């Protein structure tokens, strides 16, 4: 009754959300691409010894930074075209098992990402006036 | 092939200090060239639209 405490850890499925940053691809060109991820804890026991707490934040912090490498990495390679034609089909599934797949792993952490999608993309002021 | 290249280096330049600490990964954010000032590569983009 008084020697101890524990911590209620959620298990839904969380939501992660973000705000607009800018990209480029090998045209030059550059466009403005906002995304989220499904994330679910894999196994608890490394997740609160590493994350110290359990608080939402630091898990945003790594989810975030790593989310960013990652598809800044892979965009990179493609042509303007072929982000608007298919954005979903293999830039999402690639990108996903790549996250998710040791150190390095993101999993290594003990977090489990369900998918990825692309919200919205814009372009700049000058290009848009143009067309 | 630079995040290849600079996780090594870094790796072999801590080696003699003896710190004892392990690196997990070595993330590239964005490396926007354009200095801030140089932001004209908006018409380098805007050539096409006006020749066609």
């Amino acid at each position: 009754p008084f020697i101890e405490t524990v911590k209620m850890l959620d298990a839904r499925i969380q939501t992660m959300d973000n705000q607009a940053d800018r990209f480029v691809t090998k045209e030059k060109k550059d466009l403005i691409v906002d995304s989220y991820i499904k994330w679910r804890i894999s196994d608890f026991s490394r997740y609160y010894l590493a994350t110290g707490g359990g608080d939402i934040s630091q898990a945003e912090v790594l989810l975030k930074r790593k989310f960013s490498d990652r598809l800044r990495s892979e965009i990179g390679r493609l042509d303007v075209k072929d982000i608007v034609t298919d954005s979903r089909g293999r830039l999402t599934l690639e990108v996903r098992d790549a996250l998710n797949s040791n150190p390095n792993s993101m999993a290594a952490l003990g977090i489990e990402v369900v998918d990825v999608r692309i919200k919205q993309i814009n372009l700049p002021t000058e290009v848009s006036e143009a067309i | 092939v630079i995040r290849s290249d600079t996780q090594r280096e870094l790796e072999e330049t801590i080696r003699p200090y003896d710190m004892g600490i392990t690196l997990l990964d070595v993330n590239f954010q964005a490396a926007r060239p354009p200095e801030e000032v140089k932001a004209a590569f908006d018409d380098a983009i805007a050539a096409r639209e006006n020749e066609q």
